[PDB]
DNA sequence: ATCAATATCCACCTGCAGATTCTACCAAAAGTGTATTTGGAAACTGCTCCATCAAAAGGCATGTTCAGCTGAATTCAGCTGAACATGCCTTTTGATGGAGCAGTTTCCAAATACACTTTTGGTAGAATCTGCAGGTGGATATTGAT
DNA sequence: ATCAATATCCACCTGCAGATTCTACCAAAAGTGTATTTGGAAACTGCTCCATCAAAAGGCATGTTCAGCTGAATTCAGCTGAACATGCCTTTTGATGGAGCAGTTTCCAAATACACTTTTGGTAGAATCTGCAGGTGGATATTGAT
């Protein structure tokens, strides 16, 4: 009878609903934002989620780890363009060596 | 205790930031930034720490000025 | 001493169910649910806070969402954000 | 192996590998050491000191990305400290 | 419709540091939302504070702690400096 | 009957601030402390632009402060400067500097 | 309303560039500069008329502007 | 005059001044045709068309700003769209 | 261009240790259900503020002209950084011990919140004041060719 | 080295448009007195955090040798700045209509506020598995020489 399952997502409305009057991010909250917000972040979790085991098992493996999401992020335009200013600790780095640095 | 940063380190982290050909002045250079970059993270840290009453420092204080350094960091708290 | 590691847990045994992911990778994507949770609610906060009224409607997250989201993701992140409040407001 | 060579395929070697490059341990001084003058007595979480790490090194692998890009833009090949000091003023850090 | 602004208290603090001198509107519009912008950040990083150390309440404690954070070098110092003797100014009745 | 600015010796409100800090919910209590320490903090910084525009303003010939002014100001004082780093000030104009090579 | 944007003309430009210390100015500097004043413009706009869809305005005001550079964290002070 | 010092006093001519440079008009309808593509039949504040004159100029004297010191770098006195390509990839706008 | 010797990988194999996943519990949230409250939606309407338009004026953009000086390309030498191989030492690590302190509870004194009732401080024009924009004219530097 | 050819100042004036001051409410602090949380203030777990030790390891420090690349200086061609006459369109000033912002009232549809009623989510063991570390063996991929 959760609301969540009423709404069809995964992520919890209700954590959300609470995390939200109990920030302070105004004083009331209408019944339809922590239903929404939950949504995007699901939604936005399970973009990232699939490139990432898409990335890990292109590269031999059956998990994900930071390595398969700092290669997911930085691949898809948007998403990276989104976390432009994080760091995925233990993530590593693209490759990327500029044209006039290669051979002859 | 800075010079524990040796140059074949510093000359790793270049060859993954792409570097072909590095100048030996690289090296104080980036000494010099290095802890100027430090010293403004830790002081932010520090500075939450001690508002916690903490005479340790711990992760997420880095997290939290990191954060307010724009250089924001996952994967230790937010 | 909660987190939201379950549910990324559930989403990605939606989308690649025979994948599994690494303690350190679940932390990169905990802390990211967070980050993004507190985008979008501040940007919502000052939304209310502008236009002067004091309660955040699902309306909110959505002018946020699309404030703060690139391209089309934002489209899609307003998609299944609106469709889960129209199938929430039916039950 | 010719003088250009090594250094190619160590830029491949360290881009897919996500290992820390400072040593674990010169760097915790260094941490400490650069503390000691805001508070003493301090004391730090052993995942703070790599956090500290992971950020530290993640941003110099940026700053020499930018420093490359001033490198290469200036006719050359090798980067310099004219080269970090433009990555910096143009960032806006300095 | 009641704009409400600084102005005021621009001019005022102006009139103590500048008693000859006065200022442009355009000029006067700079400083407040200067007043703005600073009290936006003091407050929004106290409030963090706040979340952070798992205190519901906003003491002077914390616009202190934001104030060291935000504001660099010897201004904050000066900045605590009279924050600090302004609440005690203030505590005697 | 007396007010809490001249209760502190500020100029700058501490009730008005106190309320600004109720009304935007930055939490759901504010010290009494709080306001006070504020309200001193805007006037002191205020005050020290202030400081610096009018003697800008003097030797820019002038008896008012003009933009103008307010941008030299804070860009000849190192830390006013990386204060106020990322703002723009309207009619300010930019701060006469020309690179040495370019020069005869 | 059609190409408007060449309305930006090379000696305004070069106002600028002067104004930012520049003493020598190629040609394809003008239409880059073109490109990026669009780009610029195209940002903040799409957030500003963002903010007043949200008020449900036909009118977009100033405060939206302010908001939107605010958010590009190009902040702005005067009209604010 | 030889070419180059027209330029130097060109630069501080319009460096001690705080006049917007792009004129009112041809930019109040760049804006306005900018705009209608994300909504129609929208109005502007004269002020919100003053704002974004001034914010984009603001910005465009400080890429040039930036622009200049590539140039400068670069072997060179004269700046040129590899300049504004970089500095606007430093600064990462378009990285 | 290939040639063959180096050095570098990569693929394919493999047993097992360290994680990850999976399960079993209950304190702790989230949901129910009810009775109040309250914002903000609905619905006029008062009035700025915006969009045109016009008209007269110059203020600037254009186009052109043309020569200098700057960007681009080469040349070249010296010297700096890569590459490599050596010998040593600083880091790594792998538990183990000792203990400084985060992290939790249990209360209450002190601090803050309410809810009206008082008592000004601050806003909006209206009534005054006076820097300053714009205009001039030789003084005062800059700049440039012989 | 100097003037002339120019451009810039700086001083000197004035009526105005724009602060500055004055006035009059009006909405917002301030005052009072119960009505509560809250965050310390002690008292104490259980934990990370140091601090060693001690090997053993690999990662660093050094020095040599030298190729390739960084800079300096040249040369030239073309391209950008300076200069000016042409005439255009942006700018100013004032009027005109009206669109769509705002302000207020009215008052439910919506959210809050408790007190239980259920159920979820987190911790800490219980039960597999995914990689890791290590190993030839085959081409890769360079490298200098016929």
């Amino acid at each position: 009878k959760t609301r969540s399952s009423r709404a069809g997502l995964q992520f919890p409305v209700g954590r959300v609903h609470r995390l939200l009057r109990k920030g302070n991010y105004s004083e009331r909250v209408g019944a339809g934002a922590p239903v929404y917000l939950a949504a995007v972040l699901e939604y936005l979790t399970a973009e990232i989620l699939e490139l990432a085991g898409n990335a890990a098992r292109d590269n031999k493996k059956t998990r994900i780890i930071p390595r398969h999401l700092q290669l997911a992020i930085r691949n898809d335009e948007e998403l990276n363009k989104l976390l432009g200013r994080v760091t995925i600790a233990q993530g590593g780095v693209l490759p990327n060596i500029q044209a006039v640095l290669l051979p002859k | 205790n800075i010079q524990g940063i040796t140059c074949p380190a510093i000359r790793r982290l270049a060859r993954r930031g792409g570097v072909k050909r590095i100048s030996g002045l690289i090296y104080e250079e980036t000494r010099g930034v290095l802890k100027v970059f430090l010293e403004n993270v830790i002081r932010d840290a520090v500075t939450y720490t001690e508002h916690a009453k903490r005479k340790t420092v711990t992760a997420m204080d880095v997290v939290y000025a990191l954060k307010r350094q724009g250089r924001t960091l996952y994967g230790f708290g937010g | 001493k909660e987190s939201y590691s379950i549910y990324v847990y559930k989403v990605l045994k939606q989308v690649h169910p025979d994948t599994g992911i690494s303690s350190k990778a679940m932390g990169i994507m905990n802390s990211f649910v967070n980050d993004i949770f507190e985008r979008i609610a501040g940007e919502a906060s000052r939304l209310a806070h502008y236009n002067k009224r004091s309660t955040i409607t699902s309306r909110e997250i959505q002018t946020a969402v699309r404030l703060l989201l690139p391209g089309e993701l934002a489209k899609h992140a307003v998609s299944e954000g609106t469709k889960a409040v129209t199938c929430y407001t039916s039950a | 192996y010719r003088p250009g060579t090594v250094a190619l395929r160590e830029i491949r070697r360290y881009q897919k590998s996500t290992e820390l490059l400072i040593r674990k341990l010169p760097f915790q001084r260094l941490v400490r050491e650069i503390a000691q003058d805001f508070k003493t007595d301090l004391r730090f979480q052993s995942s703070a000191v790599m956090a500290l790490q992971e950020a530290s090194e993640a941003y110099l692998v940026g700053l020499f990305e930018d420093t490359n890009l001033a490198a290469i833009h200036a006719k050359r090949v090798t980067i310099m400290p004219k080269d970090i000091q433009l990555a910096r003023r143009i960032r806006g850090e300095r």
